């Protein structure tokens, strides 16, 4: 049951192993395979990443991998990931984003495809097309076009992009993270507006706080995260709803993850503004999409400029790093998740299992210095004890081609063995 | 480790006419300062875009060039380490591989008031242009 | 339009053989089989299929697909440039590929199954299609055919791309394909016209709907047709599934689209009773109307009741593939690798040929030579008509099987030797 280490202790044992076999092995060095994304679910898991030539960025790829599998039990006291199928996206070469959800013991992509690389900057939506691909081990992949004409939402919204490291199956609706662009100040922002740090000299911090939601890229367009939902009748009649976060605590538009454990719903936001601190929290209430939010002072991630680690005060800032939590016990508030230990590069990640208020205990996944670009992390319940798999967007080999890494670890049984 | 990078108008290492050229192998630092309050209260901002070499000889910027880091506090010691690995925590990923160019310059006056101005400023006047030719 | 177009003796093709286009495979026990060439503006796609210890189609671990193009070397005769090659990516589950070579690029369409009797017992939406394209500096690229949106003319239940060729006409794709269906729509006024011996057991009505079957499912029917492929640069594609006319109705069996002499011909091999040449020129497109020719001197080597120039209705099944190639519209002149053999798939000879007459002919080679099917493409090259065609020859005994590709040139003089 619940029993695992559960205080403040060093050199944990983690029991970590690399799995190799999952992810494939492309022949051409010239190939990167970056943005890896992992969902697990009552025993099946969803992987994607985007394969491109000489380019590490996710629009700009000319292969999107598509992977499904199961945790299955080798004797070996430890979940192993069992590839089942695999399959290329039918139009990667247009893929902006894509989201995971394993639902119902079956694999579920949620992806937006766009002739324009530069869609959100320029576009709307209706100029673009989203897409549903499905299959499980045995049915061949059947893709299905979003009735985006056919949805309803609860702003006026000019774009979207499912972007995430995951998503959630509740019954017959799938609630997928989505960056919504709207193009007029419709937001408050008491919990920026009431930091009490050093006003710039240029703005107020009204100002401030509006303009820190703008896109970089067009200064007349706002991104804000907010959810969607698919509801469907076997795949028939569609119906879609898109709800926007809660304007407590709003951060710049960013990459999120909605995932099942301990029977609730767990929402992360990555923190590419200036609030440099954990953005999580259980969803209480749908509409408006309200998750409870923490106040973790411990769990952060390095970025270059003006918003470092640890950095607190409101200021126009873009930049960060995607960084999954998974809660490990709901009374004594305690997560896990693979942060990065630096200040403003991106390298050296840590298993980092922390309180929202102090960090419990952290171990290096490498002796020697790492390249880290995002991480991700799930944990599930094992032979009735607590088991987690996190991908790493890895660059280990400097120069050579890049591919993910997948690693394995328990929560230690007991504190302080070595 | 490489030497840092002390970013004001009275820096010797911005050649009056090449900037500043630095030739970094892969997975070296690399500090690029931006300068405390100097004693003589000379209050220095500016606003630093990574640029394409092209822009970087007209030394003008549109929309698209990502505000690379801007020297708001004159208190602060703000500063921006770098890493010449691959992956990079910025937005737009940033890509630095080997064997390329990488320019980065400002656009800004010297003061809080053309702060945004992205038309000229000193990537002409004192040509303070960092060009980092990887490799060689 | 200065060639040899009479009946003579001992013509000089100036032939000769290709041996650098095609691999030649280190492993005695891989098969180099079925193979498919399409020529178009100057560029070509070549296609095989190798196997372990088995010349089988779908009994295939690698299917090679090869582009390339035809270049002068001085030589007074067109020479094959391969430029790129690779292998297609669902190799172990192809069931039957396609060439297109369209725009100067290479264009392969291909069915993927995991059952490779699925025209048995299977349909099309259990299976996946693909189109693979690729140039010379480009890496190949695989897209999936979207058959949710396909309009269909008539109740299909299955098909494969099956040929020798396909044919780019604008901005779509017409691809020979074999379609099933479970249900007997057709009609044999052809067929049922012969006046031949009555069989004992059936009647003419019933050989003829009967020998439309599949010899592998007494319920299923093999029916040839066409497939027009539209779209707008790779994106939203438009897919049409066109039968052929019910006039002079024969078996299901691999065909072709070329684009030949400002026209467009197509082939279809006789695996029935109607062992001799099965052509012509494309009327209209909806329905599939060849304008069939009345070709009295081609047919085809057959093991069976069905040997070569047999006429007469019959359930027969078998035969081998020669694609023909037209020479000149006026005259009414093809040429086509065919077998010299009543019943075995032997001895090749390169035939120019009427409708009515054969013109002139040349064994390949001296020793017997065996081949199982052949396929030709002409084209002007220096002001001047020429010819390349490739055989799936088996000139060393048994081991390792290859196919072999031989140019040559239509004689400008009559009788030269
Ligand atoms: C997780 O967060 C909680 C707060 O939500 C932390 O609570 C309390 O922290 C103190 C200081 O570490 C713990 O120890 C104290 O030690 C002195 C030694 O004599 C003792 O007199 C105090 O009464 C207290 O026990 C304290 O145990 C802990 N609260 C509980 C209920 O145990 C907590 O420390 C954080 N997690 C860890 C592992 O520290
Ligand atoms: C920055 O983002 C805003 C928000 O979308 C962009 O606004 C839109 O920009 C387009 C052209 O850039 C405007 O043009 C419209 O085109 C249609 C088609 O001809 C015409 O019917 C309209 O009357 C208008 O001319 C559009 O009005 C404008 N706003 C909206 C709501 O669409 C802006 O373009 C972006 N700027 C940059 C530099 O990316
Ligand atoms: C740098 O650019 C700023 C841009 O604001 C200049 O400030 C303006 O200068 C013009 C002169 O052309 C004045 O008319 C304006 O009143 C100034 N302020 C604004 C808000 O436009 C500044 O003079 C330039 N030079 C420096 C700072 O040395
Ligand atoms: C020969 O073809 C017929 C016609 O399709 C096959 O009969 C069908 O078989 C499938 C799969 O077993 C069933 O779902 C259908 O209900 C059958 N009837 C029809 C009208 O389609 C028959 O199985 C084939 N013979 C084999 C496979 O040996
Ligand atoms: C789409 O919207 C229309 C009107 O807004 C509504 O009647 C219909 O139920 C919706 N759903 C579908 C599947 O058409
Ligand atoms: C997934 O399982 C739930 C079980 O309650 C069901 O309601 C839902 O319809 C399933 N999703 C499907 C069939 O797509
Ligand atoms: C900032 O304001 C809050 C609420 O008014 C207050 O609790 C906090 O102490 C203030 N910060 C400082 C440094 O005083
Ligand atoms: C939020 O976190 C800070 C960190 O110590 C804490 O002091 C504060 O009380 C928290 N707010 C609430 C409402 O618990
Ligand atoms: C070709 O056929 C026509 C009639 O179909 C015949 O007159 C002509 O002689 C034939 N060609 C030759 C070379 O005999
Ligand atoms: C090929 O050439 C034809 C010429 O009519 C043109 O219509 C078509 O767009 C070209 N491209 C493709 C992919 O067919």
């Amino acid at each position: 049951g619940k029993i695992f280490c559960k205080s403040v202790s060093k050199d944990p044992d983690f029991r970590l192993k690399q799995i190799d076999y999952v992810i494939p092995v492309q022949q051409d060095r010239s190939i990167c395979m970056n943005n890896p994304l992992l969902d697990i679910s009552d025993g099946f898991f969803t992987y994607i990443h985007y394969e491109g030539i000489n380019s590490c960025k996710k629009s700009d790829s000319f292969k999107v991998l598509l992977s499904h599998g199961e945790i299955v039990d080798r004797g070996d006291y430890r979940p192993s990931l069992y590839l089942l199928s695999s399959h290329y996206h039918p139009y990667s070469m247009q893929v902006i984003n894509c989201v995971p959800v394993t639902c119902n013991q079956s694999s579920f992509v949620f992806c937006h495809i766009s002739n324009n690389t530069k869609t959100l900057d320029n576009s709307d939506y209706s100029s673009d097309e989203y897409y549903i691909t499905y299959f499980n081990g045995i049915d061949r992949p059947k893709t299905k076009k979003i009735p985006i004409n056919n949805m309803t939402a609860d702003n006026r919204y000019i774009h979207f992009t499912f972007s995430g490291g995951g998503g959630v199956c509740l019954g017959e609706e799938f609630i997928i993270p989505v960056t919504t662009v709207i193009n007029t100040d419709v937001f408050t922002h008491d919990y920026c507006e009431s930091f009490n740090c050093s006003v710039q000299t240029g703005k107020s911090l009204k100002e401030i706080c509006s303009e820190s939601l703008r896109s970089p890229t067009n200064s007349s367009r706002y991104n804000l995260n907010g959810i969607m939902i698919i509801s469907q009748n076997n795949m028939t009649d569609f119906k879609i709803q898109l709800n926007g976060i809660t304007y407590n605590k709003l951060s710049f538009g960013s990459p999120g993850r909605l995932s099942k454990t301990l029977g609730q719903v767990l929402y992360y936001q990555s923190s590419m503004s200036w609030d440099t601190y954990l953005k999580a929290g259980f969803v209480e209430k749908w509409k408006p999409f309200t998750p409870n939010w923490m106040n973790n002072t411990v769990i952060s991630r390095p970025n270059q400029g003006n918003c470092p680690r640890y950095h607190k005060c409101p200021e126009i800032c873009y930049g960060g790093t995607y960084n999954d939590i998974a809660p490990l016990d709901l009374g004594k508030d305690m997560y896990v998740s693979v942060i990065l230990d630096s200040d403003q590069l991106a390298e050296n990640p840590e298993i980092t299992v922390f309180n929202s208020t102090t960090i419990l205990y952290k171990e290096r996944v490498s002796k020697d210095e790492l390249n880290t670009r995002s991480t991700t992390t799930s944990c599930f319940l094992f032979l009735d004890e607590p088991w987690c798999i996190s991908v790493l967007e890895t660059n280990r080999f400097n120069g050579k081609s890049i591919r993910p890494e997948i690693y394995s670890y328990k929560i230690p049984k007991y504190c302080g063995t070595k | 480790n490489l030497e840092p990078v002390s970013w004001s108008s009275l820096n010797p290492k911005f050649l009056s006419g090449k900037g500043l050229v630095i030739y970094p192998k892969i997975g070296d630092k690399l500090d690029i300062i931006c300068p405390r309050a100097e004693a003589g209260r000379p209050y220095e901002y500016y606003k630093l875009y990574l640029v394409r070499p092209e822009q970087a000889a007209a030394c003008s910027t549109v929309l698209d060039p990502n505000v690379l880091v801007t020297c708001n506090r004159p208190e602060q010691e703000i500063r921006f380490t770098i890493k010449f690995q691959e992956f990079s925590p910025n937005y737009m990923g940033l890509e630095f591989k080997k064997h390329h160019d990488y320019y980065i310059t400002s656009t800004s006056n010297g003061s809080l008031e053309g702060l945004e101005n992205r038309e000229g400023g000193v990537c002409r006047t004192r040509t303070m242009k960092i060009i980092m030719k990887v490799g060689q």
